DNA sequence: AGTACTTG
RNA sequence: AGGA
DNA sequence: CAAGTACTTTTTCCGGT
């Protein structure tokens, strides 16, 4: 038993939050499938010593019925999950025509431990689809729930053209968002994306921002 | 244009180079101050503008 | 410490390594 | 701030006190010695004669290293040998060999030997032990203290109601661990380092 | 302060006589592990020997000043403790009458 | 002070000051009390230029 | 630990182990001499040392007017003089416990309501 | 009512401010901060009373930090560059053995706390074996260096008599009272080091000067007679077979008295001003 | 009034006893620090805080 | 009892400024400090002559 | 009294 | 060197 | 590479060396 049970918990609890992370940028996910318990997670993916097989967990994501409305060019995503503590340019090659073949948009690595340079090398590699890294460790907890994170929301194209001409604006007066904020990571902001901002104000009740990508 | 003395201009040349350096900047790294003859420093044109007293 | 100075001290200055190649006695103080 | 149901809930908050307040091997010992003590099945300090004829019953060095452990600071910062002694055996893994007294014993040592030039070595091990190692907690996090701070609420029956809870209040930083901890709210987590809540929480 | 003054400055020479002559070791024949715990002297922070009983010694300089001997402005420290006894003949010292 | 003895704890030695203005201060509390008026005094006078410049 | 030189040289002693009879010795690393250990102890570290706080204790401790004096009956001759003072070892954490001086005897005696000592 | 105490420079009262100072040839064990190499530092400003007044200092410093591997004493030494370690300095001293090296710095055989502290030393000095050797070593570290051998071993000697622990003696043969001295920097170095003394308060009265009107008249006038002194030397020079100018003696003190510049001349800053100032003059008590 | 003034001598008397009391016990071994603190950091606290409720 | 020297009088610890200052043990301490600054603002005869 | 800078 |  | 170094803006406005 020992101390095992613990990483298997942390697993567990990083999932959840990518389970969250896809739902939130505007891909189907259900509440059930989000809040799946930790029994659950245990008989499904760990072997016949009750040790994580994170080879099972890796899962395809397609946009919500909504989300093709705002953005209809949103495409597919693919998560994942890699049992190696240290993530080779063996591994992430199969992975990275996995997603040019079955012509996904985008797609998400969640490793342990790290990620070769050789591997890392390879991420620009398929365009105009994207790659994402992302270390587990970091997922256990999902910013986004904190007290001090307001609701970010991602402009479609039409949407910043409004914003701009309706504030008589030019991209560099905006505020803006560094693409590596948590935030900018867990919406997967690209450069010049737009976020709305609603954050509760003692002083109106409900204040409205924006900022740019970087 | 003179008897050009070739050692002679090398150091001429950097006599002026420092004349017109400590002209525009007399408080430089490189420690020799152009002091007026009386040890009090020459004031430069950039001390005539620097902070609180001077010029902005 | 004047007086420490004019008395005492000011004979030590003027002969603790004054001769010259010409040395200086006993110092007066008008 | 606390899981949110243990607010009122003392004893929860003494374990993630032990659980993030970080503690090294040097803060329980009295003192470390170098003994050359060559057969290793028997023993020239009388004391640990009883601690060998049990550590064998139920190839190295002639060098030995002994520490012995304050009873005191083993309290305080709640620890068993057996949790400091596996800590050591977990550092260096097969390169050494660790015996210990047990909890109940009236001394507390701690017997390390190695797996031509030596003396140098082992003097080396003791560094790598008192200031390399960590028992508990978590890096950059020091005195950790527990306080009730007083916390308004709504009742059932819809008014604010004062239900103070546990908190605590650290003398060091490291926002992305102590986050992760298993007993938190790590949705009422604040460091006043704002610096660190822009890196691990957005700008 | 209204009651305060400072050294003027005095010679050491007949201190440095008077110590010699009132058993005090030279520190170049001194033998730390013969001699251990002997009272360390000092006049100026110039280490000048060690003494086996400063206990008669210090109380043979200080009714020296308080005779006149020694001049007054002079003052002298007896750190049982540290086992040191220093003394000051040193110009710029601020002290006060009591 | 050296009108105390050494390891000496006790409220009057650390400084505390028991007689009011009305009736006067002792010469330990006068003393006390001026080592911790002077202390106002220098906060006083390193913190106006602080505060100035952040203002600034 | 308390350690040895080699006599010929003055010279300090380092170790070597003799692994045929397997005892400790000591070289000297000027000249060839060696001499079997006193001790199986070669090195000590101390941590929460205790060495120094009764330290520059000199019969003339009662001479120091500087010097508290209290009304305790000594253990040994039973004399209600002494000279007292704190643990001289100059760290934070150490404890307020005094340390009594007889004026008669010497003998050093403590207030400590927890440890019996004989420093 | 008038008191005096003041001086009348061209028809102005001048007052002569005493200048506080740290009090010379004193000893202070000071513990060097925590993102440093050093650990403590032994210091002892030594100055001679009046002879051309060498502000030469001295540091024996613990490097290594608290609970870091070898922890070795070395001693910086006036004009010389590098850190000698402790032993080398004894052995060039004459101080030759490990143990009588022992005897100046640690006085009781008991003591092993103070000892083990010391075998790092021991191993560091190793290299050198003899007083010969020791004086290479140093006088191989300049200064420059001043390339060869019969002179830096010539030099190290001259450093140690003149520069090194100038109080005391500047002559030849006391190399047993610097190196009982050294030996009590050492051990007042360790003693605060091994939390048995306290760190030396900096701001204690007893260790402070306050120099007044005499001894500033002595800083100038010796600066003026010296200067009076190669003047001499100039007519001596230029009489290639009485005219000695009274004027720079008379002028500097009245420079300095009147513009309370405390130097040489007009040509001030770094000198010293606001030494002499006007006599206030609004209440008798002001 | 002289009856308040009896009151406020008595009262820094009690409170002078109460700092005594912490001194015999922490000198005597007794006093257990406080969780995150020396044993005469605790001690000090202590002191200071007893002296303070007295003036107030 | 183990008393070595006498204080001639505590308030010879003062300066010429505050020696001039009427009960100044019955002032806060910067009132003073304060004072000892002022009298050298004063007016009044400074000399005879 | 701090900060980027600078030089060992 | 002084002033709020 | 790091320690220890220099600079810098280091509160404002009001008799005369
Ligand atoms: N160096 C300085 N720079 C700028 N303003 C200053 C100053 N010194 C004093 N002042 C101003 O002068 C005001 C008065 O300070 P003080 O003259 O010392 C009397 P006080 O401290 O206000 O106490 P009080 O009203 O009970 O007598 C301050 O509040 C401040 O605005
Ligand atoms: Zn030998
Ligand atoms: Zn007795």
């Amino acid at each position: 038993d020992q101390e095992n049970e613990r990483n298997i918990s942390r697993l567990w609890r990083a999932f959840r939050t990518v389970k969250e992370m896809v739902k939130d940028r505007g891909y189907f996910i259900t509440q059930e499938e989000v809040e799946l318990p930790l029994e659950d997670f245990k008989a499904k993916y760990c072997d016949s010593m009750g040790r994580p097989q994170r080879k099972m967990m890796s899962f395809q994501a397609n946009p919500t019925e909504e989300s093709i409305s705002k953005f209809p060019d949103m495409g597919s995503l693919w998560v994942e999950f890699c049992d190696e503590p240290s993530v080779g340019v063996k591994t992430m090659k199969t992975f990275v025509i996995h997603i040019q073949e079955k012509n996904f948009q985008t797609g998400i690595f969640v490793y342990q431990n790290n990620i070769t340079p050789s591997a890392m090398k390879l991420v620009p590699s398929i365009p105009p689809a994207t790659i994402e890294t992302f270390n587990e460790a970091a997922l256990v907890v999902n910013i986004t729930h904190h007290e001090l994170v307001p609701k970010h929301i991602r402009l479609s194209s039409d949407e910043k053209r409004e914003l701009l001409k309706r504030y008589r604006l030019k991209e560099s007066q905006l505020p803006r968002i560094q693409r590596a904020d948590p935030v900018a990571l867990y919406l997967g902001l690209k450069r010049g994306e737009v976020v709305k901002i609603i954050r509760k104000s003692e002083t109106s009740g409900r204040y409205a921002s924006y900022r740019i990508c970087m | 244009h003179n008897g050009a003395p070739h050692h002679a201009i090398e150091e001429a040349e950097s006599l002026l180079q420092f004349h017109v350096a400590t002209y525009m900047d007399n408080d430089i790294a490189g420690q020799p101050q152009a002091l007026q003859k009386s040890g009090r420093p020459v004031k430069s044109i950039r001390a005539r503008l620097k902070g609180k007293e001077g010029r902005i | 410490s004047f007086n420490q100075f004019v008395d005492y001290t000011l004979q030590d200055i003027i002969c603790e390594d004054s001769t010259l190649i010409i040395s200086f006695g006993k110092i007066y103080v008008t | 701030y606390l899981e949110p149901g243990h607010a009122a809930d003392q004893e929860q908050a003494k374990l993630i006190r032990s659980a993030i307040e970080h503690t090294t091997l040097k803060s329980v010992t009295i003192a470390s010695e170098i003994y050359y003590d060559p057969d290793p099945r028997s023993t020239v300090i009388p004391e640990d004669e009883e601690i060998i004829q049990l550590h064998f019953s139920l190839q190295q060095s002639p060098w030995l290293l002994r520490l012995e452990l304050d009873r005191a600071a083993m309290n305080d910062k709640d620890l068993t040998m057996g949790q400091v002694g596996e800590r050591i055996k977990q550092t260096f893994k097969n390169d050494l060999f660790v015996i210990w007294s047990e909890d109940n014993d009236e001394k507390l040592i701690i017997r390390c030997r190695v797996v031509a030039e030596e003396d140098h070595m082992l003097k080396k091990i003791e560094n790598t032990m008192l200031e390399n190692i960590t028992l508990r907690g978590v890096e950059n996090i020091e005195r950790v203290v527990m306080m009730k701070y007083d916390r308004k609420v709504p009742s059932p029956t819809g008014e604010y109601v004062k239900e103070p809870e546990w908190v605590l209040e650290t003398d060091g930083v490291n926002l992305s661990e102590v986050m992760t901890v298993p007993g938190i709210d790590p949705t009422r987590i604040y460091t006043n380092s704002f610096i660190d809540i822009m890196e691990v929480l957005g700008i | 302060s209204l009651m305060s003054c400072i050294s003027v400055g005095t010679d050491p020479m007949p201190i440095i006589t008077f110590l010699s002559e009132w058993g005090m070791e030279p520190l170049e024949d001194y033998v730390p592990h013969q001699s251990p715990d002997a009272t360390r002297v000092f006049v100026n922070g110039v280490w000048h020997g060690v003494h086996r009983n400063p206990a008669r010694l210090m109380e043979t300089l200080r009714t020296l000043r308080r005779k006149g001997d020694i001049n007054p402005e002079v003052s002298m420290i007896r750190d049982i403790r540290e086992k040191e006894l220093k003394i000051f003949t040193d110009a710029g010292r601020v002290y006060r009458p009591l | 002070l050296p009108h105390f003895s050494k390891d000496d704890y006790s409220p009057e030695s650390k400084g505390f000051v028991e007689n009011s203005y009305l009736r006067g201060l002792t010469p330990q509390e006068f003393f006390f009390h001026a080592m911790g008026g002077r202390e106002g005094l220098i906060d006083t006078a390193v913190k106006t230029a602080e505060t100035g410049y952040i203002q600034r | 630990t308390t350690f040895r030189f080699c006599r010929d040289c003055n010279n300090m002693l380092y170790p070597r182990e003799d692994k045929e009879n397997n005892r400790l010795l000591f070289e000297c690393r000027t000249c060839s001499y060696v001499e079997e250990a006193g001790s199986p102890l070669v090195y000590r570290h101390e941590l929460i040392t205790n060495i120094g706080e009764t330290a520059g204790v000199v019969q003339d401790i009662g001479s120091d007017p500087t010097l508290p004096r209290s009304d305790r009956e000594c253990p040994k001759c039973h004399s209600r003089e002494n000279v007292f003072f704190q643990s001289q070892q100059r760290r934070k954490d150490t404890s307020m416990v005094l340390f009594f001086v007889c004026l008669s005897c010497s003998h050093i005696f403590t207030s400590d309501q927890k440890n019996k000592r004989t420093q | 009512f008038d008191m005096g105490g003041y001086f009348i420079i061209n028809g102005s009262e001048k007052v002569l401010i005493a200048q506080e100072r740290s009090a010379g040839n004193i000893v202070q064990v000071f513990k060097k901060a925590a993102p440093s190499p050093i650990s403590h530092v032994a210091e002892i400003r030594s100055a001679l009373e009046k002879g051309s007044r060498f502000i030469s200092t001295l540091q024996v410093k613990l490097y290594g930090r608290e609970g870091s591997s070898a922890r070795t004493i070395k001693a910086t030494l006036p004009y010389i560059k590098q850190d000698i370690p402790i032993v080398i300095i004894f052995r060039a001293l004459g101080i030759i053995p490990d143990g009588e090296i022992l005897e100046h710095i640690c006085y009781d055989v008991n003591d092993w706390q103070m000892l083990e502290m010391l075998k790092p030393c021991v191993e560091d000095g190793f290299v050198i074996q003899d007083r010969e050797t020791a004086l290479d070593f140093i006088g191989r570290r300049g200064t420059a260096l001043g390339i060869k051998k019969e002179k830096r071993i010539q030099y190290a000697k001259d450093i140690l008599q003149k520069e090194f622990l100038p109080h005391i003696t500047q002559l030849e043969g006391f190399e047993s009272r610097k190196a009982f001295f050294l030996g009590y920097m050492i051990n007042r170095l360790l003693l605060c080091a091994l939390d048995r003394k306290d760190q030396d308060d900096r701001d204690h009265f007893g260790k402070k000067r306050l120099d007044l009107a005499g001894p500033l008249l002595a800083q100038l006038f010796k600066t003026l007679f010296k200067k009076l002194t190669k003047d001499i030397f100039r007519y001596m020079q230029r009489t290639v077979e009485l005219a000695i100018n009274a004027k720079t003696i008379t002028s500097g003190l009245k420079y300095a008295l009147a513009t309370g510049n405390w130097g040489e001349q007009k040509k001030a800053m770094s000198s010293r001003a606001g030494v002499s100032q006007v006599l206030n003059r609004y209440t008798y008590s002001s | 009034d002289g009856p308040t003034m009896r009151e406020i001598t008595e009262t820094i008397a009690e409170a002078k006893k109460k700092v005594l009391d912490v001194t015999k016990e922490a000198q005597a071994n007794l006093l257990t620090a406080k969780h995150g603190m020396t044993l005469r950091e605790s001690f000090e606290d202590n002191v200071v805080r007893f002296l303070n409720e007295a003036r107030d | 009892t183990t008393f070595t020297h006498c204080e001639i009088h505590p308030s010879m610890i003062l300066g010429v400024a505050a020696s001039i200052i009427p009960f100044p043990d019955h002032n806060q301490s910067p009132r003073n400090t304060y004072q000892s600054a002022m009298g050298k603002q004063a007016m009044g005869v400074f000399l005879t002559n």
